[PDB]
Formats: structure tokens, C-alpha cells, sequence
């Protein structure tokens, strides 16, 4: 099928491969690609592709990148979405000055949320929630993709991989070497996207990991045994931890309602056992006066 | 919360649907010309090997067994071929469930070099076509996961003995072939539980699945009569395998002379 696709331009890089923008010469869809130049005598299929395929083919959903079809040649792999117009983080750069108005962050956070709750419930993991991965169209919708990082879990889940997050938007609990982590993990980046979004400049924007975690410290407090408890016998705990006080989020995120403001600090609990799901997320009062306002490019 | 509860319910929902769309055909060693279940449970054999040979995880060899039931449903296949579509299904469970899979090179190693670097990557490419890419498959033991969370205190012995059934499920395509993987788990544990403790399966399990003990007894019979014959069951790796303290050592427990059904 892949004569019948007129590459229009690279949009970008992903999690892995190369991204186009291009025409079904056929119907006139315009879709998105995502090339993966295999290999011979090489380890052949990456996992990345593979777990982004079999997961996207069980998660349809509107808040989720519909996968249309894979072209599976012997030399290259194409995978083929639907087009987006943009992803959130050019939107935010042009936004930088005048903002997202509460309206549309609302909507964008409400159906993130409604996307994340899929995938939760559905056992799948994104574990690289970022404005490059979270695309919005003309009509005011916004959709998850790029699950290259995604992984599907278990019940009682057993360790998985630690060096999973974009470092600006990595949890807590996987900064400090914990041995089992999960669906909070996600909870805790749209937390940082959703502070992302009213700010317009990144919450937590750590160049390592130990800046990471001393700019969460900052902002949050350093956690101790009340607020978390078992964080002391974490492996990649210290005790010599600089002791932060708590910020009040008034200062932090200052154009935010007292609503928002309760339900950010629900986002970015430290003990993941207490910090808020994504289900339970979407009955927060602050989601009672919801709309879908359009974006304008 | 690392037995995630919120969206506890809706996962074992979904799994219980997805268990049916990836079932394989029950009778496919009967279309097959070249092969018999004995074939067949060499192969899950040497895999159980090969798993414990690179510490891999059981749901990998689960994931394996699942692929490779499920390519041989619509693909006639060859003797001499047999081991390289086992090889691939494991392969490709070990990049889909493990953080680091064995690489290419070590699987052709395993393989004694029986087959080329080439042949094994090409039929991983077959198997994926064939399969349509959907290899989120659930497994005996993602169901046996579950089930352990309803235990009045947990007992090791118990966890142990039931995925040790679960792998010896594996095995045999008959008639194992013929039940849903949360059935076989339902038997499976039900059988530990009676064996260690004696209790029954638990009210709380009958709500959670809709499974009563009546339901689950032809499985119940199947499996006893496994456990009963495994020490002369030709295949021994998984005893083998379930003999170390990782696992209590529960294979050489004595079995119940009946269940009281
Ligand atoms: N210039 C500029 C900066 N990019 S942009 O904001 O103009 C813009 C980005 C993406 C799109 N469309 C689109 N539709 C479906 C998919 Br699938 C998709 N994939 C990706 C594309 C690029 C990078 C990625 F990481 C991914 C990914 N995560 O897969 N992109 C349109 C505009």
C-alpha cells in the first residue's frame, strides 16, 4: 500500500524513527507516518515499535492517536495515524505571551485525564507524557501518542525499567530508585504539564537528577516520613537531603483558582499511594463548569 | 496502589474479554500434518529451559507458549522448522515483557546454531504478520496474580504450587488447549489451596469471575490428573525448575489422593 502516500514534509523525530506528514493519493486522507528503518543482522524489530503497535491496536479511544494501519515491508516499518495539527509544547511557545485561557486548559486537562483513565484501565502505561507527545487539532480536541516508552503492566506489578521518564516530568518515586512503580507515575506528569500549561514555562525544569529533585524539594518541601512514609528507606534516599520548607501554591501557580489549586496538589502528592488517579480525577469540582473551547492555531 | 485498586475491577473486565479474542483453534494439531502434541511439549520443554537458563519471567514463557499456539493454528509448519517459530514467539516476548531480552545472538546460541541469525529475525517478521501484532495476550499467569490478592494469609507454598500448575498447563496441548487461561488459573489455585491448606475457592473469587467450583471442576479433574502423573510425565524441566527454594521447592509435594468434589 506504501506507493500510494505523498510525503508532504518531516514533521519531526519521536520516541524513535522519523515522523512525515503525508497524503493518501487514493481517498485524499492526510495522515502522519512514523518510519522505523529496520536492519538486517541487527536485533530486528525494537521493542519500542512493538509495544506501540500491539498497545495503540487495543486503546481506541477519542483522547488516544487512532492507529489506521502498519506497513510492514522486510527493509522499513511505517506505522500510519491520524493527522493532528500541533503538538502542546509549539502551542504553548506561541501562547508564552498572551496564554492559554482557563477554559481551554480545563477541556485540555479533562480529556488527558479521560485518555490517561483509558489507559489505566486498560493496563498500559505511557510513561512519557510530555507537551511533544500530547497533540491538538482545530476542533479542541487534544490526544496522547508516541507510546514507543509505553508498556503494558500487571496486576501485583513486579519491577520494571527505571530509566523511564523525560527527566522535567519524572516522579519522585522513580527519582529515588523505588523498586515498584505505577499508574502514578503518569498522574505526576500531567500534574507538571497541567502547572506547564498556566505558567507557560516548565514546573520542574531539572538539567539532572539530583537538580530534579532539589527543584521538587523546593516547591513541594522536602518529603519526610509524615507526608511519605517509607521515603527514608528508599535506596537512592539520603539523609543529608536539604530540609525545604513547603511553598504554598498561591506563589506557585498564582493564576490558578482555589479549586485547580486543590486538585494540582492532589496531582503532585509525594506518596504515590495517596496521590489522586486519573478516574478519580475527573469528578474533581474543579471539572464541574467544563467546556471545549477551539485552540486557534 | 502497587496493586493499583482504582482501576482494579475494569483490567481483570478487559482481560476476561481479550482471553477470548486471542484463543487459538482448539483442534489446530490435528490439521497439522508434521507435528503431534509430544512435538509440541519438547518445545515448551526446551523453552521452560531457555527461561530458566536466562532468568527470564514466567509471563515471557507464557507470552511465548500463547504466540506459538496461536501461529500454529493457521500455519502448517515442519519438524525441522518447529523450534525456530518457538524460538521467534520467544524472542518476541522477551522484547514485549522482559527490560533486558536475551539478544539475537545468544537465541541463535541456544539453539545450537541450528538456524542462522537471518532465519531467526525473518521469522520473527512472520510471526508478527501472521499475528497481526497483537501480542498483548493474557496469560494463566496474569490471571494467577490476581487471584493471589483474595488469599486469607497469603502462604508461599501456595503461590508456588499454583503457577508451578500453571506452567505444567503449558505442556500438554490436550486437553489444556480446550479451556480460557482464567479458568485454567481458577483450577490451579483452587488446587494449591486444597492441597496446602485444604480450604476451597474463595467466596470472594466466585464474585470477582462468576466462577464456581462446580464451573471449574472439569478443569479441576484435568489438572489433578496432570499433577498426579507429572514425576512420569516425559517432560521434567518444570519440576526441575520448581524443585529450588525460589519456589519453596513445592514439585515434590504430595499431591491429594482426591479432591472431594
Ligand atoms: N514544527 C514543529 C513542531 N511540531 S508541531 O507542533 O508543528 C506538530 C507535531 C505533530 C503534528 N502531527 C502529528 N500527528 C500525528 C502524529 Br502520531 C504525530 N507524531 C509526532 C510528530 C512529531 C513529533 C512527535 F514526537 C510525534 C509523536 N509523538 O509521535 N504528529 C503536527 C504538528
Amino acid at each position: 500500500s506504501m506507493e500510494n502516500f505523498q510525503k508532504v514534509e518531516k514533521i519531526g523525530e519521536g520516541t524513535y524513527g522519523v515522523v512525515y506528514k503525508a497524503r493518501n493519493k487514493l481517498t485524499g486522507e492526510v495522515v502522519a507516518l512514523k518510519k522505523i528503518r529496520l536492519d538486517t543482522e541487527t536485533e530486528g524489530v525494537p521493542s519500542t515499535a512493538i509495544r506501540e503497535i500491539s498497545l495503540l491496536k487495543e486503546l481506541n479511544h477519542p483522547n488516544i492517536v487512532k492507529l489506521l494501519d502498519v506497513i510492514h515491508t522486510e527493509n522499513k516499518l511505517y506505522l500510519v495515524f491520524e493527522f493532528l495539527h500541533q503538538d502542546l509544547k509549539k502551542f504553548m511557545d506561541a501562547s508564552a505571551l498572551t496564554g492559554i485561557p482557563l477554559p481551554l486548559i480545563k477541556s485540555y486537562l479533562f480529556q488527558l485525564l479521560q485518555g490517561l483513565a483509558f489507559c489505566h484501565s486498560h493496563r498500559v502505561l505511557h510513561r512519557d507524557l510530555k507537551p511533544q507527545n500530547l497533540l491538538i487539532n482545530t476542533e479542541g480536541a487534544i490526544k496522547l501518542a508516541d507510546f514507543g516508552l509505553a508498556r503494558a503492566f500487571g496486576v501485583p506489578v513486579r519491577t520494571y525499567t527505571h530509566e523511564v521518564v523525560t527527566l522535567w516530568y519524572r516522579a519522585p518515586e522513580i527519582l529515588l530508585g523505588c523498586k515498584y512503580y505505577s499508574t502514578a507515575v503518569d498522574i505526576w506528569s500531567l500534574g507538571c504539564i497541567f502547572a506547564e500549561m498556566v505558567t507557560r514555562r516548565a514546573l520542574f525544569p531539572g538539567d539532572s537528577e539530583i537538580d530534579q529533585l532539589f527543584r521538587i524539594f523546593r516547591t513541594l518541601g522536602t518529603p519526610d516520613e509524615v507526608v511519605w512514609p517509607g521515603v527514608t528507606s528508599m535506596p537512592d534516599y539520603k539523609p543529608s537531603f536539604p530540609k525545604w520548607a513547603r511553598q504554598d501554591f498561591s506563589k506557585v501557580v498564582p493564576p490558578l483558582d482555589e479549586d485547580g489549586r486543590s486538585l494540582l496538589s492532589q496531582m503532585l502528592h509525594y506518596d504515590p499511594n495517596k496521590r489522586i488517579s486519573a478516574k478519580a480525577a475527573l469528578a474533581h469540582p474543579f471539572f464541574q463548569d467544563v467546556t471545549k473551547p477551539v485552540p486557534h492555531l | 496502589v502497587n496493586e493499583v485498586p482504582d482501576y482494579h475491577e475494569d483490567i481483570h473486565t478487559y482481560l476476561r474479554e481479550m482471553e477470548v479474542k486471542c484463543k487459538p483453534k482448539v483442534g489446530y494439531m490435528k490439521k497439522q500434518p508434521d507435528i503431534t502434541n509430544s512435538m509440541r511439549a519438547i518445545l515448551v520443554d526446551w523453552l521452560v529451559e531457555v527461561g530458566e537458563e536466562y532468568k527470564l519471567q514466567n509471563e515471557t514463557l507464557h507470552l511465548a507458549v500463547n504466540y506459538i499456539d496461536r501461529f500454529l493454528s493457521s500455519m502448517s509448519v515442519l519438524r525441522g522448522k518447529l523450534q525456530l517459530v518457538g524460538t521467534a514467539a520467544m524472542l518476541l516476548a522477551s522484547k514485549f515483557e522482559e527490560i533486558y531480552p536475551p539478544e539475537v545472538a545468544e537465541f541463535v546460541y541456544i539453539t545450537d546454531d541450528t538456524y542462522t541469525k537471518k532465519q531467526v529475525l525473518r521469522m520473527e517478521h512472520l510471526v508478527l504478520k501472521v499475528l497481526t501484532f497483537d501480542l498483548a495476550a493474557p496469560t494463566v499467569n496474569q490471571f494467577l496474580t490476581q487471584y493471589f490478592l483474595h488469599q486469607q494469609p497469603a502462604n508461599c507454598k501456595v503461590e508456588s504450587l499454583a503457577m508451578f500448575l500453571g506452567e505444567l498447563s503449558l505442556i500438554d496441548a490436550d486437553p489444556y488447549l480446550k479451556y480460557l487461561p482464567s479458568v485454567i488459573a481458577g483450577a490451579a489455585f483452587h488446587l494449591a489451596l486444597y492441597t496446602v491448606t485444604g480450604q476451597s475457592w474463595p467466596e470472594s473469587l466466585i464474585r470477582k469471575t462468576g466462577y464456581t467450583l462446580e464451573s471449574l471442576k472439569p478443569c479441576l479433574m484435568d489438572l489433578h490428573q496432570t499433577y498426579l502423573k507429572a514425576p512420569q510425565h516425559a517432560q521434567q524441566s518444570i519440576r526441575e525448575k520448581y524443585k529450588n527454594s525460589k519456589y519453596h521447592g513445592v514439585s515434590l509435594l504430595n499431591p491429594p489422593e482426591t479432591l472431594n468434589l
